[PDB]
């Protein structure tokens, strides 16, 4: 009966086909690894796939997954337990050492670029013919924190050109400098933009980027990092 | 063991209750108070439909069936072998899923994301309680709601539609399902653009989500945004499912006779009513 | 604040869109830009690309779309009160048993029918050389052509491979809006309950799971778009802290994951099997297997 092979084939298609879309789905942070960074002994039935090599644009080389990985950075962390699977306290600060919900990634150290070579976001002030066209300008606002006091003012919005949307606001504190806020941490209100995860004393923290018309990789992941960290760790100030 | 990059996460914090009492994992697993409430409320509901397994009798995957009070108990409690297993059994799936749901609000604190996952699987949820709590209950009887078992259950679908004749007439529903299939639309284009993308023809370098806005624009003259698309496919899943939880909320409670002539409303308003020929005149 | 809308929109020139082998000629100006769609995605509508093939699948669409309508118009006197009234009663139906596979079938009983579903046929295959061909010109590949097929399948089986298979037109879907749903629900029955096709089962498995799926996908997605988690592509070129919390929200609840690529895959089959499995269930309905439940009672 041929309705019995097609389906009895199907199960054996679709066996295959999940074999395969997991293999495909370990070409990141595998193999498993042993809390102290060695190659855990159990990696599971599933092996790791041949690997394959996307090709960059704008000549930023190969990526080849999966590859030999490495944090590539100090992690500031160290064991509760004498045994597998509880959790590593943070061994200075969390915000400042970029563990837990501060983590951020070493991505490449050059901003994302558009699909002709220009930067990807920048300070809308150097965008040509972008202007905020709908919905309160934050442009001006004062900057309040979790312990409901101002930790500086909106200087500008950081766009994506290609998207056309708002990614941060920069904001500058009391010394004069800036500091990037991703757009889905605040809370623009009529008068105001309201930042829950920060506290106003920990602005001054927030990373730095290094020219200031353009943000790069990894500099936006210490950044969103470190503000989303301040959700669990701005525990000395923070309400409604 | 741990994926290459996770040590760094895994930091103390974020329990909603217990503080660090179960804050550890097993394997793979995140564990927290709401682990502990899942294992107990998922073993014991497993249990029990292993034994009223056997007060049916049998051990066969796709037999086993565990049915609620018939409709004479109304909403009283009923015992275990006709019905009261399945009202245990029910106390525990919900108990199971809610603290699965909150077990995953400990994962979004520890790793400080969004919220936006189980709050989108406490839709799935209500559409589960919509048809074994909220309309047995407005309906007076635990017996409206499904039984548990894999072929029983599309016997309970297909009478429960039958009585209202076609389903289909139902208007919820023809929403709901118009949400589920626009659903697998968008989940078909956006899977498809962005591997067309990142794996680009043989030679070439990977496209860029411009490339991607480009072929899109090119294709239907619009491009909702990487943002807008996650957006939607949020929006489209929720929405066929708020609307699955509505379709059945009003059947048999606001409208029990056959969804068909439910649509009379709209051809007998008084302007076209009387007017000669189509197919209603 | 959660991002289902966005706070503030922003505008700046016209996206014109990138060019690779694309010929511009082709291509039209920018549309006008929305506000109102601004809130939840882009503002900019247009350009759109229409050369030979798209005026080609736009006119075919258009006059099988009218074909219907017409018909429509004479079902309703001619008349629009009865027209609006009745709309969703009016049905164009294919020809009947006795006419077989052949054309000979007059325009009011069948032949009509034929006609639009000539146009219909001629407007949705020459889309979907258009979704190869806009690919191939920006030198993407071809998972969108390839997915759409899969949806082309089940309409095809639907409205030719099986009417063909079974000797007759008759067989196929009548254009109306209750009229379908009557049809469907009609093969249903005629064929012994679709619940006990294995194919149907499998069918709705993926389409639920597509729903799930994608709740989880665009949840996971907004929940990190606090490190920009929807910049896929850049994502996969060189993985974040996005990515890596998303992965391990999976991890640590359901104890294995996915990677900002790979998700995409099961994405892409987890929608694609919808119509997959369904077009198979459907061709054996009534080729192979007259009644599901008794193919079920024996498998065979
Ligand atoms: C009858 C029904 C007829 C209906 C027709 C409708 C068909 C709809 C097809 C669905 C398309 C969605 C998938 C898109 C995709 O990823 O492939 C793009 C792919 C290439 O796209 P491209 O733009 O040309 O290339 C760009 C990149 O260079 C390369 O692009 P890439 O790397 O991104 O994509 C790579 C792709 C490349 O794919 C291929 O080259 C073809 C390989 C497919 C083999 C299929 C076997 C068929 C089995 C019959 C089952 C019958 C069921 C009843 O890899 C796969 O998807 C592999 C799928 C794995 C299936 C494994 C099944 C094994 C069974 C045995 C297991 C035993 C278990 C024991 C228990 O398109 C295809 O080749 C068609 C897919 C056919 C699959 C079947
Ligand atoms: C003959 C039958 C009638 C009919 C009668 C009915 C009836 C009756 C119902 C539907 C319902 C629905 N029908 Mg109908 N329907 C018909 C024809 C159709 C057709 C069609 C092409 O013809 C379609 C596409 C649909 C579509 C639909 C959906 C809109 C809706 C089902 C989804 C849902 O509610 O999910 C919601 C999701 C859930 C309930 C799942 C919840 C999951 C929980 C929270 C978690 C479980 C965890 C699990 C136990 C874990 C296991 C552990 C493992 C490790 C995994 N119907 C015909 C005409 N239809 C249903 C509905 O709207 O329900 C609310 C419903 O009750
Ligand atoms: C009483 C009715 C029967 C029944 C009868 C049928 C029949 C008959 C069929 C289904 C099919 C399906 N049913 Mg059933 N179904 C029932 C009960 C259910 C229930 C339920 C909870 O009870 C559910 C959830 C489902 C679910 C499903 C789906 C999984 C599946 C359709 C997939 C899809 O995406 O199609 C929708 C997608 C398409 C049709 C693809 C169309 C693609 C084309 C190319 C698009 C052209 C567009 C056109 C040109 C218009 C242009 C628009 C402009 C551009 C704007 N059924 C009951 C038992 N069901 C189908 C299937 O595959 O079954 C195996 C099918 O044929
Ligand atoms: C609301 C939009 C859609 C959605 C979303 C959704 N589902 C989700 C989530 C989200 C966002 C999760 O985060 C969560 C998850 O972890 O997914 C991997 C989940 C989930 N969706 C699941 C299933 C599921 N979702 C479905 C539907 C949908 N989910 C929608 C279409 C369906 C359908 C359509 O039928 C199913 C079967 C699980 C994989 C997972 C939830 C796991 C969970 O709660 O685990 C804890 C509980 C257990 C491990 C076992 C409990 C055992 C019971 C005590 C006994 C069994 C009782 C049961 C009532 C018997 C039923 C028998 C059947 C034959 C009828
Ligand atoms: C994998 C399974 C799922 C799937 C996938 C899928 N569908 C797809 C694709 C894919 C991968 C495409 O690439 C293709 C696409 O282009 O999408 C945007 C498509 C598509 N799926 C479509 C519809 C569709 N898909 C469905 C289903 C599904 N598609 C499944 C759930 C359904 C259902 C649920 O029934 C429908 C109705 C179309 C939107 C699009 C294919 C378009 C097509 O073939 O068009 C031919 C031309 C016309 C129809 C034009 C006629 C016009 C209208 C009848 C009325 C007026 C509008 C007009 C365009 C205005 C013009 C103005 C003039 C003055 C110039
Ligand atoms: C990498 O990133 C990506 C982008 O960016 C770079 C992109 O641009 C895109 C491209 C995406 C798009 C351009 C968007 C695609 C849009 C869709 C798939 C469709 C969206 C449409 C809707 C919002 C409508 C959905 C709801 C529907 C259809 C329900 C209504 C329908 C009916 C006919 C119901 C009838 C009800 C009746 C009969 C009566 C009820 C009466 C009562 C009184 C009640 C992708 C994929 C992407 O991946
Ligand atoms: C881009 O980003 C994203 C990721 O990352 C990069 C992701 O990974 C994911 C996640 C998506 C996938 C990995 C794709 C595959 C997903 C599906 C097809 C959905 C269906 C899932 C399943 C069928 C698995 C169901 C698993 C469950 C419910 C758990 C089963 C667990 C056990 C067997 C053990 C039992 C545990 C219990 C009872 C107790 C809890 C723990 C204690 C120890 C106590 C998404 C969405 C994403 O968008
Ligand atoms: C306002 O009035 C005007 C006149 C302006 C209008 O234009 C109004 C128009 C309408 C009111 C239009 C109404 C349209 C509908 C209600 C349409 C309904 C459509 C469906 C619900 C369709 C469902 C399913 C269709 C399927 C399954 C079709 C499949 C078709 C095919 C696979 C094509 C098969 C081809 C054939 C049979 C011919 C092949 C012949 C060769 C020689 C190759
Ligand atoms: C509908 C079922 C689809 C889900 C397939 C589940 C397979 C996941 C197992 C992965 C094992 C994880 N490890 C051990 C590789 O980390
Ligand atoms: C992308 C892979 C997802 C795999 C999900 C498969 C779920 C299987 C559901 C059982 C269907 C049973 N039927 C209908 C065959 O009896
Ligand atoms: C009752 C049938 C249900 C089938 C789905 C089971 C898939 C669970 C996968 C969990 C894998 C986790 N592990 C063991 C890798 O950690
Ligand atoms: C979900 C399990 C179904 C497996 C059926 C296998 C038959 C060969
Ligand atoms: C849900 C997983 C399906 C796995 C099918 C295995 C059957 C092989 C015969
Ligand atoms: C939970 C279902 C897992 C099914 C995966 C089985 C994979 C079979 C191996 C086939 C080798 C090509
Ligand atoms: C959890 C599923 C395990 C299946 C592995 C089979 C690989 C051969
Ligand atoms: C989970 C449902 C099992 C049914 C599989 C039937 C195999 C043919
Ligand atoms: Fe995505």
């Amino acid at each position: 009966d041929l309705a019995s092979l097609a389906i009895y084939s199907f199960w054996i298609f679709l066996a295959g086909l999940i074999y395969y879309l997991q293999t495909e789905n370990m070409r990141e942070g595998y193999p498993l690894e042993n809390e102290d960074g060695t190659p855990a002994a159990n990696q599971g039935p599933f092996p790791l796939p041949k690997p394959k090599t996307f090709i960059l644009p704008h000549g930023r080389g190969t990526l080849t997954v999966p590859g030999p990985e490495s944090e590539d950075r100090p992690i500031a962390l160290a064991r509760t337990a004498v045994s597998e699977g509880f959790p590593h306290a943070p061994t200075g600060d969390p915000m400042k050492d970029g563990v837990g919900p501060a983590s951020w990634v070493a991505r490449r150290d050059l901003p994302e670029l558009d699909g002709h070579g220009h930067n990807k976001i920048k300070p809308m002030k150097a965008a040509a013919g972008f202007h905020v066209s709908a919905g309160k300008n934050p442009i001006g606002l004062p900057v309040r924190g979790c312990d409901l006091e101002i930790a500086g003012k909106v200087v500008d919005i950081w766009v994506d050109i290609p998207e056309q949307m708002a990614r941060f606001l920069e904001v500058e504190l009391k010394d004069g400098s800036t500091r990037l806020l991703p757009m889905q941490m605040v809370k623009v209100q009529s008068n105001r933009v309201h930042v829950n995860a920060l506290s106003s004393d920990l602005f001054a923290g927030i990373p730095t980027i290094k020219s200031p018309t353009e943000v790069t990789l990894l500099e936006e992941d210490k950044i969103c990092g470190y503000v989303a960290g301040g959700l669990m760790y701005a525990a000395p100030k923070r309400k409604s | 063991a741990l994926l290459s990059f996770e040590r760094k996460y895994r930091v103390p914090g974020g329990t909603l209750v217990g503080g660090n009492l179960f804050d550890f994992w097993v394997g793979p697993f995140y564990v927290g108070f709401f682990g502990v409430a899942t294992f107990f409320f998922a073993a014991l509901g497993i249990i029990l439909i292993a034994w009223s397994a056997v007060l049916q009798g049998t051990w066969n995957p796709q037999l086993i069936s565990v049915y609620p009070p018939a409709l004479e108990y109304g909403l009283g409690g009923a015992p275990l072998a006709k019905g009261g297993l399945w009202q245990i059994i029910t106390i525990c799936a919900t108990g199971a899923f809610v603290s699965w749901a909150l077990r995953e609000v400990e994962i979004c604190r520890k790793l400080g994301i969004g919220y936006h996952i189980p709050f989108a699987f406490a839709f799935a949820i209500l559409a589960y309680l919509t048809l074994v709590l909220f309309r047995p209950v407005m309906m007076g009887a635990w017996g409206y709601a499904f039984p548990y078992g894999i072929w029983t259950h599309l016997d309970w679908v297909s009478n429960t539609g039958y009585t209202y004749g076609n389903f289909h007439y139902n208007p919820a529903h023809m929403i709901a399902i118009s949400f589920f299939f626009t659903n697998a639309l968008a989940l078909a284009l956006h899977g498809a653009l962005v591997l067309s993308a990142a794996n680009p023809e043989k030679g070439k370098e990977m496209r860029t989500p411009d490339h991607a806005a480009t072929f899109f624009r090119d294709l239907v003259g619009y491009s909702i945004g990487t943002l807008g698309i996650h957006r939607l496919g949020l929006l489209l899943s929720l929405s066929a499912v708020f609307f699955s939880a509505l379709c059945m909320i009003i059947t048999g409670t606001i409208w029990f006779d056959q969804w068909v002539d439910w649509w009379q409303w709209w051809v007998k308003l008084p302007w076209w009513a009387n007017i000669p020929g189509g197919i209603n005149g | 604040y959660q991002n289902i809308f966005s706070q503030v929109q922003v505008r700046g020139p016209a996206d014109l869109g990138m060019t690779e082998d694309v010929n511009l000629a082709n291509r039209s100006g920018v549309g006008p830009f929305s506000t109102l769609l601004g809130w939840f995605g882009n503002a900019q509508l247009g350009p759109i690309y229409l050369g030979s093939l798209g005026v080609l699948s736009l006119f075919s669409g258009l006059m099988w779309f009218f074909t219907i309508g017409i018909w429509f118009w004479y079902q309703a006197g001619w008349n629009p009160a009865v027209f609006l009234r009745d709309l969703f009663f009016f049905s164009l139906e294919p020809p009947a048993p006795e006419y077989g596979l052949s054309f000979a079938a007059p325009l009011k009983e069948g032949g009509l029918w034929l006609i639009a579903s000539f146009f219909m046929f001629v407007a949705v295959w020459s889309w979907w050389g258009r979704t190869y061909l806009r690919a191939q010109a920006l030198g993407m590949g071809k998972h969108t052509a390839w997915a759409f097929l899969s949806a082309i399948w089940l309409w095809m089986v639907l409205g030719f491979i099986r009417p063909i298979l079974m000797g007759s037109w008759s067989e196929a879907v009548p254009y109306g809006i209750f009229s379908h749903l009557d049809w469907t629900n009609n093969f249903s029955l005629v064929h012994g309950n679709l619940f006990y096709n294995p194919f149907h089962g499998l069918s709705i498995a993926f389409l639920y799971g597509s729903a799930l799926a994608f709740a989880m996908h665009g949840a996971t997605i907004l929940a990190v778009s606090r490190f920009g988690g929807e910049r896929e592509l850049e994502q996969i070129a060189d993985r974040g802290t996005a990515a890596e919390r998303a992965a391990l929200f999976w991890r640590w609840t359901m104890g294995f994951n996915a990677t900002m690529e790979g998700i995409h895959r099961w994405a892409i089959w987890m929608a694609v099997l919808v119509t997959l499995t369904g077009g198979i269930g459907i061709l054996l309905s009534g080729t192979v297997v007259d009644n599901w439940y008794v193919w079920g009672q024996n498998h065979g």
